[PDB]
């Protein structure tokens, strides 16, 4: 009960401009008057309201507004028109019995929603195009024959190897990978045996560690580099026979 | 040629305000005469940017349709510029919005710079300062980027101070280096200071300075 | 439209837009007019006798100040896309049309919810952020790439199959064939090699990858003129085709 005291011409276009259609249709059916990139609808004003509704429409509409009352609330109902969808909702007038159809659009919002998705579809559609590098990765390490092992300096585990190391470590890749580096050498440990390693890296000497690897029972030898890529710090072993 | 250059910022702002998934093409055809570094590229984005945000003040333009423009750009840059991470690095780098805020663009724009010059780079879009002092920890960098988000309003200054600052209070991240952006750096230089930040880069392409200069002392 | 009392008004306004404030010349939250037939937005009555500014964004306030302060009574103001903040904190948008209401000089915001708009770009900046995480992902590989193909001992060279060039390849290769990086890189893979010709080559190694338990090709390079032995498997990358040739002394 806050609002002021307003002119009829005022309210009228407070409708209006809430609204994106309203009706004023009068308690015989007839639309009265049309408040609305509609079309011009402007045919609509003297016409009998059940003329521009779906058959279904005229159903609902009937249902809904026999039974409202001026002073007994409002009523939402969907209708369509001769065919777009819109949200009316029904109050009956005192003075006369007409019928207020205040409409809301929702075809703006589901458009505006599917220019959204396109989009997104759109985007996941060009990062598609440009995924190779993970790919030649794979192929490149699987097809080379020389045995390496790929180690996060941050979990000293393996993080990835080739057929070629897995037969000289003594298993198969799948069930190497995720395992501590250290613990696949007998007498080795995490923290001796990454320092170790990164400080030969660093020396750049490339004689290796003589290791024998728990699972095959081979003694090896381990040429360790450690390079950053993209924030990850990662230890990659060439490894040859030694015995 | 030179009357292209002069006019491609107004000729970017219209297609990203208008139909940017549409004429796309067009976007990138702007993009890969004009931006030929990812440098060139942070100059147009953020001159347009300056006009989007001013659309959407004027509502001339929707929060929707920037998003759809935002969308449109990355994909762009993603044509265009793609810079391996380079293993010969005089440093490494950590680039990472306040969170929050999706500096997506912005931060990609930075790697890319950052790279393009030698530093090995990394980005991050932190759920926190907790996550993000992790990442830190764990990639062994000492060089933190605060992306700016150019198309996101003021409540990211509160937002970016409290963030530094943050940063600052704990004691887990001694000798980092931290270099902000945005309205922050646009500041009279004695007051940057004081935020906790050690260099400020008034444009996202003055982020390669910034850099340096920290790089250096 | 017939006469109408006070508190029809009031209905008709309430529901015909799907949410309507109505704020003093002050700028004090008067009333928070809810639609029932409009999807909930929870409790906003706490919104009643506080600042409107307190409940707006930064931006929000500037535009609601633009778009108010030289507003008259007679017309409503161009639309305006103002971003609320809730009780709980959320955050939506509603695009309003302000009218400067004559008796007391108070500002009635008719409204039209946009959180279904705000819900997909959401989903929207999700995603491209799911997408430069994984182009971060594809760096890391890159990096990994590059070591494995440049240490690795295997002399192994990566040709284009749309072009017949060499697209990259490791300097054990580069030695065996008798010619630096620079120079291979860009090579049409045919004319490295006596006697073969691309369309030839090409389709000789591509149906030769794709058969089981193939043998090695021979080769005699043209640089090095030297025998070796060549080893094709074609894959997929992105969208176009690779061809991966190990390499081996024939002697």
């Amino acid at each position: 009960g806050s609002l002021p005291s307003l002119a009829p011409d005022l309210v009228r276009d407070l409708i209006a401009t809430a609204a994106d259609i309203s009706l004023l249709v009068s308690q015989e059916g007839v639309v009265r008057e049309v408040m609305a990139s509609f079309g011009q609808l402007s045919e609509w004003e003297g016409r009998p309201l059940e003329e521009v509704l779906t058959a279904e429409s005229v159903a609902k509409f009937r249902l809904r507004s026999e039974g409202l009352e001026p002073g007994r609330g409002s009523v939402a109902v969907e209708l369509n028109h001769i065919e777009f969808p819109i949200r009316y909702i029904l109050h009956r007038l005192p003075a006369d019995r007409s019928i207020l159809m205040l409409g809301r659009d929702l075809r703006p919002i589901a458009e505006v929603q599917q220019q959204l998705v396109a989009a997104q579809l759109a985007m996941e559609r060009d990062y598609e195009t440009q995924r190779e590098m993970e790919t030649r990765y794979r192929v490149v390490l699987d097809v080379s024959r020389d045995p390496m092992v790929l180690v996060s300096m941050s979990t000293g585990r393996i993080v990835d190897l080739n057929s070629a190391a897995g037969l000289l470590l003594g298993g198969v890749r799948q069930d190497l990978l995720g395992a501590a580096i250290a613990q696949e050498f007998e007498g080795r440990r995490r923290g001796e045996f990454m320092e170790t390693m990164t400080n030969l890296a660093a020396t750049e000497s490339a004689a290796p560690v003589e290791v024998l690897a728990r699972r095959s029972q081979k003694r090896l030898l381990v040429v360790p580099r450690v390079f950053r890529a993209a924030g990850e710090r990662l230890l990659l072993c060439q490894i040859d026979p030694a015995d | 040629g030179r009357s292209g250059r002069a006019k491609a910022v107004a000729r970017l702002s219209d297609l990203l305000s208008t139909d940017p998934l549409g004429r796309l093409t067009e976007v990138e055809e702007l993009l890969r005469a004009h931006a030929p570094t990812a440098a060139d590229f942070a100059r147009l984005f953020e001159a347009c940017a300056e006009r989007l945000t001013r659309a959407l003040a004027e509502d001339r333009i929707s929060r929707m349709q920037v998003t759809l423009a935002y969308s449109a750009l990355q994909m762009a840059l993603r044509r265009i510029h793609h810079l391996p991470d380079p293993q010969k690095s005089v440093g490494a780098v950590l680039v990472a919005g306040v969170p929050g805020h999706k500096p997506i663009l912005e931060a990609a724009l930075a790697a890319e710079m950052l790279r393009a010059v030698g530093w090995s780079t990394s980005v991050v879009h932190p759920e926190s300062v907790a996550a993000l002092a992790a990442r830190l920890k764990t990639s062994r960098t000492s060089t933190l980027v605060v992306a700016p988000s150019l198309l996101e309003g003021t409540e990211q200054e509160a937002d970016t101070l409290r963030f530094v600052s943050a940063l600052r209070a704990r004691t887990d991240l001694p000798g980092l280096s931290i270099l902000v952006g945005g309205r922050l750096a646009q500041l009279p230089p004695s007051k940057l200071k004081d935020s906790g930040a050690d260099a400020g880069f008034a444009h996202l392409a003055l982020l390669p300075a910034a850099l340096a200069r920290v790089a250096s002392s």
